[PDB]
């Protein structure tokens, strides 16, 4: 049809909408929203209390064998009341399909670890805790994973400075690698590349 | 293959080392050769094809014992299947352009940039501010050589990505190293590390 | 030898308005199937995956 | 805005001086004669363009002028504990300091900082100390506002003091003159001395004065060596030995073509007792709080122990007895 | 031997350095009198455990505010 | 009798039909304890009844697998066990109840 | 004498090599260099801790087999005897006894390493 | 809502247990890692770090602090954290800046 | 479609000949001798190693090497202080300050590239509208000091003058693909 | 020599790529994906390109897609060479490494 536009199919969209209604009506106690994007990606937004029940169902149920935990992520949206949005991306090999499950958490409102459901989360949850500060209940071994051993802070938070507060160098006087406040020969340049004109009228938030 | 496949020393040093069952692989989140050497029939190139992979013929190797030896055979066979795909690519290469003819997304040819006002403006803006991506979120996965390489990308409508989580196939594999090393010696652990196929650039990000 | 590379589909001198071939402007927000702000037969996320076929090129290695 | 030329950087105290200058952020010029390999440890002590290494020779005065060309401060740490075949104590502690001072005066350096020794006296039994007194006089003659620093014994990781004493284990027993008694030592910490020099590079009141950098406590040589051997859990077998025999042993050890383990002058200075402050300013004038030997002896002496005693706490050793003379 | 218990307790309370030896007494509240803090009293309890070779749970330990209380507890 | 399943760690069952009937019957029996309007009860009963009817109709194992569309009969047995355990867990979770709590005002608004 | 001389010369050559190796190079000593090695991170425990042996049974079997070699080594002189029948019977019996011991350990799983 | 402790008293019990654990571990840490400090200095540092958070009043924040302190305690118990990582608690490379207005005026702004 | 890399073939193929062949394989080390034969075959082949200093590997016209700033044939410098190079540099290695030259021309007064910060990607030379900044074919510009790897405008211009013939040839060969 | 427990410690090559990418444009962030998995560079950047194309709702031309598949397969051969012949090297077989790194 149009060479430079992605070809879209409605069969997948209709199947995903049907399954979204299916899951929503099977778990009314936890499901707070359901949506299928124009990319055809079913997305179920749940209450944080329903994480373990939802994942156990989506893994064990015959009509939803989402047995592979492809991803466990957190997105930081500072404005909203609950800063962190926890995203589980799951794959069902029996039905050759993918689903996404979302919940929310705050710096002081932990989430239930799903290591019982999926063991793949054992390290993804550790990474989320290390980089965002989201705590997880009933985790076998929750601790830092990616950051330095004595590192203080949660880098992936948007309020964290890009270059942090500390840096390392070797100090001959003490014969060690010492941590000191960061000083840069040239500071990071934050180019303002935002135009005044809106590019997409379809995403115009009402005034 | 003449050097390694049938060598009794290699067979003793790899066979039955780090055996992983299909269910444990799925539940630990293994992908690619780690799944396929344990009997699971999965391969994104076949099941969720991307680009023109649906236009080429190849066979997905499958293991039976789920050990280091089966995974090594799987990789050696995947190399041959990649040759098989490469032949078809070399023979079917179509003629045409190479980047989407949409100067609001891909930069225009320099010859046009040096002649046309619209192309010059679009080149300037593409290499200064970049193209804006409409708001949304996607998860895209491919059968990368090490497994399923994924990207969960969140765009806030601007020209800079809001979030970009990288699903490195080795991150889930290295987590199962403790499981696979049970009942094995230090030399066996060394053998196990190679089969997982780990580059730490993707693991650490 | 020197190359002479071709042109893309949208190098027409006419009937080539960008509003027709614009891709980014056709993206629409996700469809809200169910929201808390506002007998049927059991279904699956997609038809069950077909079983694979043993290769004819060389089934056993 | 300080540009400082350190003339003895490639040494025990020069490295600390350069390190502290680099931390202060002042440009540093290191004139060296050693091999390029010997300055790699200084190489990383400063950010880009902060440190400038240039080759020099004491004989060639053009090199000295080049080194002191664009410098506001000139620190002179030149020295040596033995008389080289080409350079002796007179040259090392008088001729070279005088030449450096005169070149600095001619160039127009604002500050000149010369390091001598606490017991530097014209009547000292030690050749090195007697030469150091003359060097002080000549430096203050050719650069009348030159600051003079007179450290006591300096102890650190790369020192020739605590290491020197702990190395007596290779000779079974420790020979001492008068069995250590009748000899008072006041060792100072190398970091404290370096901080003092760097601070004097800018302290407005320091110009033209003479300082005496001495540690907080004074020990009898016997108790100090006993403490050293207690820290390096070794068997301390002290015994007396008259100074003439000690000087003969030093003469023997000073015949090596390389770096002598000990020397006549070295034993003389080991056994000459340190003086008292006596109205000289001291470190606290420049703002350095002297660090006691008890805190920093472990980091110097832990490498002289055997496996059995390698992981022993600082508090497992009885502190020495400090005199009040 | 309650007298021996009370002597060991006083020995440890005097070997502790934050307190004031002369003002230290068998009747001197750690918080109200001597001036000790919560953490200080925790260290005091740990020192008593060291001396008596005996453990103490936190629930029981939070109340041992005075040496007489300590010795009464050691009576156990 | 199958010499092997294709999957490592999954043994071949010699009584596939009997085992499948056992597990499906157990799932139906446990679902009998769910509230009548539980959508999970309704849908799981549908699925289990369909699969049990297929098992009853088909004696041959290969054609039974073809009908079941679940890979190997051993995989179908595994999925039946998983469904039974999930039903047991759901009977305590009680997810049919009304939404536990609504989100804040704009918790799912994107782009923000 | 011709053997003591050569052995002493070898010992002296090795000792001279050691002396040169230690007293020729320029040496710079500090604790960071002289510390033990472990892939760049400090060891978490001493190397003198017990280090379990999973082939202890095979070691104590090797002792007995070494004594069996001791018993078998005089065979070159033994075969020079006029009682060749007795010597053969004894050699065969000894070797078969050794084989039976090895086979019994093998079957009882003594040659397998402990886990 | 409670992360662990219902109230500040339970949170304080957890904090005091953590202080006991760190106080107990300091000697073993010094001995094993061959630090050039004294047990007195190590325990003083533990107290200083505990008191640096004495202003907190929220039980949830106290629970987070205790969890992260327990993590550091595990990291130190095990020798995952090396001597270079532990000696950073002492900041023996920092030259303190003054709080005097005139001193600040002289140096910088 | 799939294939079995290692699938059991049979567990009952018993004849004397097969048993004896397997015994000979085990006791005579047949595959080990085969591997030895492969290595022996490799010994007698011409080694692929090249005499590097006097014999270098191939390089395409697109090879991204040390940066350089070019001049027009008339000796004028192409750089016109666009700062597209600076804006696009992903690693922020470029730093430019420009002033209106005495001619009234738009020219740069300083143009510094931190070659220890550059990822050698070519975005600068593909975003430069006048082919001013290029990556020549030089891959041998290691130094003994860090500061030597902070290139300034004079260094870049000297590199351009030095490699002008080769840079021009590479651009001539490759520009039609651009 | 039996392994009773394994504790992998990573993060010794965590440079903060995900946070850095937030400060770049999509084109400026493309090269990070070459460096992610430094043995399958083109596969990584192809994954990133497919994600960005999905969000942009554009389709790369057929010749571009065929080139991408061809080089994805070349990259897979490269990566499998590295994997097989470094597994062999760690086991103790050295010569496959030298034979295959020519290719
Ligand atoms: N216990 C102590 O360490 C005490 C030291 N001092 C004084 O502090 C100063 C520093 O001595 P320290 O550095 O501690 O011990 P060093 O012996 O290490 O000082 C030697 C310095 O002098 C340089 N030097 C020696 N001879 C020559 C020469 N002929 N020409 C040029 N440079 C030369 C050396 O350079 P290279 O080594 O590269 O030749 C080195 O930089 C000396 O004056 C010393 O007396 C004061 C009190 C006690
Ligand atoms: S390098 Fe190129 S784009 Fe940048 S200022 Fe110079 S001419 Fe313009
Ligand atoms: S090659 Fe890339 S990283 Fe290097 S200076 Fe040019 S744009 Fe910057």
């Amino acid at each position: 049809k149009r060479p430079t536009v992605r070809p879209r199919s409605d069969v997948t969209h209709k199947q995903l909408s049907a399954f979204g209604e299916y899951v929503a009506e099977i778990l009314p106690k936890y499901v707070q929203q359901v949506q299928v994007s124009c990319l055809d990606e079913l997305e179920i937004c749940i209450h944080p209390d329903g994480v373990i029940p939802t994942l156990t169902f989506l893994r064990d149920h015959t009509n939803a064998q989402f047995k592979s935990l492809a991803d466990l992520t957190a997105v930081d949206v500072p404005t909203r009341q609950n800063r962190f949005e926890i995203v589980y991306n799951l794959l069902s090999l029996r039905f050759n399909s993918r689903i996404r499950v979302k919940t929310y958490a705050d710096e002081l409102t932990p989430i239930d670890s799903i290591v019982s459901v999926h063991i793949a989360a054992n390290w993804y949850e550790r990474e989320v805790w290390d980089m965002f500060g989201v705590f997880f209940f009933n985790h076998p071994d929750l601790r830092r994973i990616l950051t330095d051993y004595g590192f203080e802070g949660h880098p992936f938070r948007k309020d964290f400075p890009l270059t942090g507060y500390v840096e390392l160098r070797y100090d001959d006087e003490v014969k060690r690698v010492v941590a000191e406040p960061v000083e840069l020969a040239q500071e990071f340049r934050k180019f303002d590349l935002n135009s005044p004109w809106e590019a997409f009228p379809a995403y115009r938030q009402p005034p | 293959e003449e050097m390694l496949t049938n060598n009794r020393i290699w067979r003793n040093r790899t066979v039955d080392i780090g055996v992983v069952t299909a269910e444990d692989a799925l539940n630990y989140g293994f992908s690619g050769v780690m799944l396929r050497g344990s009997g699971i029939q999965w391969d994104l190139r076949k099941t969720q094809p991307y680009d023109v992979y649906d236009q080429v013929e190849f066979d997905v190797p499958i293991g039976s014992r789920g050990d280091c030896y089966d995974r090594y055979l799987c990789r050696v066979e995947e190399m041959r299947q990649s040759l098989r795909i490469i032949e078809q690519c070399l023979n079917k290469m179509p003629p045409g352009e190479i980047k989407v003819d949409d100067a609001k997304v891909s930069p225009p040819k320099r010859a046009e940039m040096k002649t046309s006002m619209e192309s010059l403006i679009h080149h300037f803006k593409l290499y200064t501010e970049g193209y804006q991506v409409p708001p949304g979120a996607t998860y895209t996965a491919i059968e990368a050589p090490k497994g399923e390489f994924g990207v969960y990308l969140v765009s806030d409508g601007s020209s800079r990505p809001y979030r970009c989580k990288i699903k490195a196939p080795g991150f889930a594999h290295l987590a199962g190293l403790d499981k696979m090393s049970k009942g094995h010696m230090l030399a066996d652990v060394v053998a196990i590390i190679g089969t997982q196929d780990i580059v730490f650039g993707e693991i650490d990000r | 030898p020197p190359p002479k590379l071709p042109v893309g589909p949208s190098h027409k001198l006419s009937n080539n308005y960008y509003c027709t071939r614009d891709g980014r402007r056709e993206v629409v927000p996700p469809s809200i199937i169910m929201s808390s702000q506002k007998e049927k037969k059991a279904v699956t996320p997609a038809p069950p995956m077909k079983r694979w076929e043993l290769s004819k090129d060389q089934p056993y290695l | 805005g300080v540009v400082a030329t350190v003339f003895g950087a490639t040494g025990f105290l020069g490295r600390y001086v350069v390190n502290h200058l680099g931390r202060m952020g002042s440009q540093v010029i290191i004139p060296y004669r050693c091999d390029v390999y010997d300055i790699m440890h200084l190489r990383l002590m400063g950010d880009l363009g902060q440190l400038t290494f240039l080759e020099w020779d004491a004989r060639d005065k053009d090199s000295i002028r080049k080194a002191v060309q664009h410098s506001n401060v000139v620190i002179n740490l030149i020295g040596r504990e033995w008389e080289t075949r080409n350079f002796d104590f007179e040259d090392v502690f008088v001729n070279i300091p005088r030449a450096i001072a005169q070149a600095s005066k001619e160039a127009g350096v604002e500050r000149f900082i010369h390091v001598s020794h606490l017991n530097a006296s014209m009547k000292s039994s030690s050749k090195s100390l007697r030469s150091k007194a003359v060097g002080e006089k000549e430096v203050r003659s050719v650069f009348p506002e030159a600051i003079i620093i007179r450290p006591s014994d300096i102890f650190g990781r790369e020192d020739r003091f605590l290491n020197h004493f702990a190395n007596y284990r290779w000779f079974l027993a420790v020979p001492l003159v008068s069995l250590g008694f009748k000899t008072v030592k006041q060792p100072v910490y190398v970091a404290d001395v370096s901080k003092g020099i760097v601070n004097a590079t800018k302290d407005p009141d320091a110009v033209g004065k003479t300082f005496a950098f001495t540690g907080p406590n004074r020990y009898l040589l016997f108790h100090l060596v006993k403490y050293i051997f207690g820290m390096t859990h070794r068997t301390f077998i002290p015994y007396p030995l008259p100074l003439f025999v000690y000087s003969w042993i030093g003469k023997l050890f000073g015949l090596s073509p390389f770096e002598p383990w000990t020397t006549k002058d070295k034993v003389e200075r080991i056994h000459i007792s340190d003086v008292m402050p006596t109205d000289l300013p001291g470190l606290e004038d420049l703002g350095v709080q002297p660090t006691p030997l008890e805190l920093k002896s472990i980091e110097v002496l832990r490498r002289h122990r055997t496996y059995r005693w390698l992981s022993s706490e600082i508090e497992e050793t009885k502190p020495a007895k400090t005199v009040n003379y | 031997t309650l007298d021996g218990i009370k002597d060991r307790v006083l020995y440890v309370l005097k070997l502790y350095d934050k307190i004031d030896p002369e003002k230290l007494s068998v009747n001197s509240h750690f918080m109200k009198d001597l001036g000790l803090d919560s953490l200080d009293q925790v260290e005091i309890i740990m020192a008593m455990e060291d001396e008596f070779g005996f453990e103490i749970p936190d629930i029981d330990a939070e109340k041992l505010m005075c040496p007489q209380e300590i010795v009464d507890y050691i009576a156990d | 009798l199958k010499k092997t399943t294709g999957l490592v760690g999954l043994a071949v069952c010699d009584t596939p039909h009997e085992r499948l009937t056992i597990l499906y019957t157990k799932t139906l029996d446990i679902l009998k304890h769910f509230p009548k309007h539980a959508a999970y009860r309704k849908y799981t009963e549908q699925i289990t009844n369909e699969k049990l009817d297929m098992v009853k109709a088909e004696p041959d194992v290969k054609k039974l697998e073809a009908l079941l569309q679940g890979g190997e009969v051993e995989e179908v047995i595994l999925q039946a066990e998983k469904e039974l355990s999930l039903a047991r867990k759901m009977l305590k979770w009680k997810p049919w109840e009304p939404l536990v709590e609504e989100p804040p005002a704009n918790q799912w608004k994107w782009p923000i | 004498m011709n053997l003591y001389t050569v052995i002493f010369i070898n010992i002296l050559l090795s000792l001279t090599l050691i002396l040169v190796a230690f007293w020729l190079p320029q040496m710079n000593l500090y604790s960071e260099k002289a510390n033990p090695y472990e892939c760049g991170f400090d060891p978490t425990s001493s190397a003198r801790l017990p280090f379990s042996m999973k082939f202890f049974l095979v070691a104590i079997t090797f002792l007995l087999f070494d004594l069996e070699i001791a018993l078998l080594l005089p065979l070159p002189w033994a075969i020079q005897t006029i009682k060749t029948s007795t010597m053969m019977i004894m050699a065969f019996i000894l070797v078969t006894i050794l084989s039976l011991g090895l086979a019994y350990e093998w079957t009882q799983k003594g040659l397998e390493w402990t886990e | 809502k409670p992360i662990f402790s219902r109230d500040l008293n339970e949170a304080k019990r957890r904090v005091r247990e953590l202080y006991r654990a760190w106080y107990r571990e300091v000697p073993n840490t010094v001995h094993l890692m061959q630090l050039d400090i004294t047990v007195k200095q190590g325990r003083d540092k533990v107290r200083e770090m505990f008191m640096k958070n004495a202003h907190v009043t929220d039980p949830r924040v106290v629970d987070l602090l205790v969890i992260k302190g327990k993590m550091e305690l595990q990291e130190t118990i095990k020798v995952w954290k090396q001597r270079t990582h532990v000696m950073r608690f002492f900041h023996e490379t920092e030259t303190p800046r003054p709080k005097d207005f005139l001193s600040k005026f002289y140096m910088g702004h | 479609t799939y294939k079995y890399v290692n699938k059991k073939e049979q567990e009952s193929e018993v004849d004397m000949k097969s048993a004896t062949d397997n015994a000979a394989r085990i006791l005579m080390w047949t595959e080990l001798i085969r591997g030895l034969g492969m290595t022996l075959s490799y010994l007698f082949r011409e080694p692929a190693t090249i005499n590097y200093p006097f014999e270098k590997g191939p390089l395409s016209p697109r090879f991204r090497g040390e940066h350089a700033l070019r001049r027009y044939p008339s000796g004028e410098e192409r750089c016109i202080a666009c700062k597209l190079c600076e804006a696009i540099c992903p690693a922020q290695a470029i730093t430019i300050e420009a002033e209106p030259r005495a001619d009234g021309s738009r020219r740069t007064t300083r143009y510094d590239i931190d070659m220890t910060k550059c990822i050698y990607c070519g975005f600068c030379q593909e975003a430069c509208p006048v082919d001013a900044i290029v990556e020549g074919p030089n891959f041998e510009f290691s130094t003994e000091t860090h500061e030597e790897l902070l290139y300034n405008k004079e260094k870049l211009l000297n590199n351009g003058d030095k490699w002008e013939a080769e840079i021009a040839a590479n651009i001539q060969a490759d520009y039609l693909y651009r | 020599e039996m392994v009773r427990k394994c504790d992998p410690h990573i993060g010794l090559l965590h440079r903060g790529t995900e946070k850095l990418i937030e400060y770049k444009t999509y084109l400026q962030a493309l090269p990070y994906f070459d460096r992610l998995d430094y043995v399958s560079m083109m596969c990584n950047e192809q994954a990133y390109s497919i994600a960005v194309e999905k969000l942009l709702n554009i389709q790369p031309p057929p010749r571009a897609q065929w080139i991408r598949v061809l080089f994805g397969e070349i990259t897979r051969i490269l990566n499998h060479i590295m994997a097989v012949t470094t597994h062999a090297l760690d086991i103790g077989a050295m010569t496959p490494f030298f034979w295959m790194f020519e290719e």
